[PDB]
């Protein structure tokens, strides 16, 4: 499916982030690595949303298949 | 560009709640008074309220005059009126498996509480105010609060939250200094109103030296601060683009009484400009 | 009571881990490197090493030297050497050399720390092997953001879920000698302000909580503005103010500490010599009448 | 009696909790950051007691 596709996406752009902002001096650098972490918080937004929409694609799929057998 | 001052908020007519809040010992209560004061003069026709919860019971030390529980109309002015006011004491009063563990619970309460006082106060007066200006708490989240009796309060916080989120009807000011930790502690902050769904739209950088422009070009050592304070600037300039961010001056030692706090909260409307502005602030010190 | 200085530390021999901390501009480097210094010349028998993951590489800067990946000795001195490293490179390099990895690992707390982590100490044995000689103590100039060392936590979360391992097994080695106060301390770093001394508590409990021993405070940038002959600025006398204002309540609060009261020169402190001068004071104590010409000389210089 | 304490804990660490927001933490830190360290004791007993709790009902559901 696409949304694990997207989700690994993501939580692999976020690590990416992550590891370069790493390597940049937050008091040399300021502005620009305060920002890379607005990326980051937001990332981890998308990813949390990512997560749960999978986890409920899971109830929406599994609400099919009860449905079928004592539906009846 | 963005004014790099407050005036905008200061002329303004919409606004019923203004939040002052600042972290670690950067100016928050001179601030508070300061745009308290600004507010005041630029619109003698509202009345206004400064109220405040920190502990350090400090708007009484700022004008040097003794507020407590009873909003009282400052000294010398006929539009500000202060109230301090310990809101533990007052929810303490009123009265934890199931509360003392939610968040914003013991904040919604204590807040409610904090409001049923001010209504209170208008009542009884016969008066009403315009626009408050609250001193928040230095330390907390006196706002996280917004995220039979529990329907009741669940109905106040959505009452109340649909105030907060009108950027017409209320707006938060973040004070700081030109220094890593405090500005880092300010994004924070900025953040997590953001979160909330609360206007920010201004952060008021106290403390500045503006060493190059200074007669006494004396301390060796305030000047290398100076090149801190303004390195930080320059980040802060580039982050906070949409911002207006007021850059106060250091009056070194204290300001408290209305005198002063007035002569000094004028740099909030018209930014503060060191090399004609100088004198003021050197008249300040040198009475001190 | 017990000293306000850092005598018995850099005077141990006993220690074969020490770690410099500082959030937010209170001195860490000079710090990490006045230490290094101060046990080095106090214990000339021993073999010294500072290195920094520091970002800003600044070891090169305070030494107006030029260190880097290879561990090289300081100039004018027959001890101690230093290394700067940035250990996400080391790390990425392994992954490289070597998205699905980042599903279970990337999540995980201190997996990448204790990774980047290993990879130092690997990188640092290789010094030693090559070299064909081998280091005493390190000082770790410690990075100012970030959680280096929250990986000693891994250990408990580890063997939790391996009921529901070479890397569980390293951390378990290297706590163990973290764990032990005669082998490794951490020093804080911090100047006498609100706002540092929070973020100094905050981190004081975090190592607590890997059970890494924290002894040590150093108050940088203090000014002392009554003992000072200047007396001139009304501004650095209303600071020193607060500065002391906090001291007494840090004295309060720290009693069974070593807290370590620094003067503040003003503007840079660098090259061996000055650093040298000033490392002096983590010793014995500064005393701003007696002591005070050897700022005024370290900063009239600059 | 385990109920019993962990309700005492539970009660004293919120009375501990607002009488520390009437306290000036910049104009007393010293204090103020005692209470503090006090609190985060009281969280980690009631989370002990809380734990033990649960687990005392695994222990009375065995039998
Ligand atoms: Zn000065």
């Amino acid at each position: 499916n696409e949304l694990s596709k997207k989700y690994l996406a993501k939580v692999k752009e976020r690590h990416e982030l992550k590891e370069f902002n790493n390597s940049i001096s937050a008091q040399d650098n300021y502005a620009k690595w305060t920002k890379n972490n607005r990326k980051l918080d937001s990332l981890d937004k998308e990813i949390n949303n990512l997560k749960d929409e999978i986890q409920s694609e899971n109830k929406a799929f599994q609400a099919h298949l009860h449905k079928l057998e004592h539906h009846h | 560009t963005v004014e790099p001052n407050l005036h905008s908020l200061i002329t303004s007519t919409t606004h019923k709640w203004i939040f002052v809040g600042g972290k670690g010992g950067v100016g928050k209560t001179t601030s508070s008074c300061s745009i308290a004061i600004q507010m005041a003069l630029s619109q003698p026709n509202k009345q206004f309220l400064l109220i405040s919860t920190d502990p350090a019971h400090n708007l009484s030390d700022a004008f040097g005059e003794k507020f407590g529980k009873d909003a009282r109309k400052v000294t010398g002015m006929n539009n500000l009126s202060c109230m301090e006011i310990d809101p533990s004491a007052a929810l303490k009063d009123m009265n934890a498996d199931l509360t003392g563990s939610i968040p914003g619970i013991d904040e919604a309460l204590s807040f409610m509480e904090v409001m049923k006082h001010i209504k209170r106060q208008e009542q009884g007066e016969g008066e009403t105010f315009d626009t408050v200006i609250f001193d928040t708490a230095p330390t907390g989240h006196t706002l996280r609060f917004l995220q039979g009796k529990l329907n009741e309060l669940k109905a106040n916080v959505e009452t109340i939250r649909q105030q907060f989120t009108d950027p017409d009807l209320t707006t938060f000011v973040c004070v700081c200094i030109s220094e890593f930790l405090s500005l880092y502690e300010t994004e924070r902050l900025i953040q997590e109103l953001i979160s909330y769904d609360m206007d920010v739209n201004s952060i008021i950088v106290n403390q500045l030296l503006f060493a190059e422009n200074d007669q006494e070009h004396n301390c060796k050592r305030c000047q290398a601060r100076w090149k801190m304070q303004k390195k930080y600037l320059d980040q802060i300039d580039e982050l906070y683009e949409d911002f207006h961010v007021v850059k106060m001056p250091l009056c070194a030692g204290e300001i408290r009484g209305l005198n002063n706090l007035t002569k000094f909260s004028q740099f909030l409307n018209k930014e503060y400009n060191p090399i004609t502005d100088g004198k003021v602030i050197y008249e300040l010190e040198d009475k001190e």
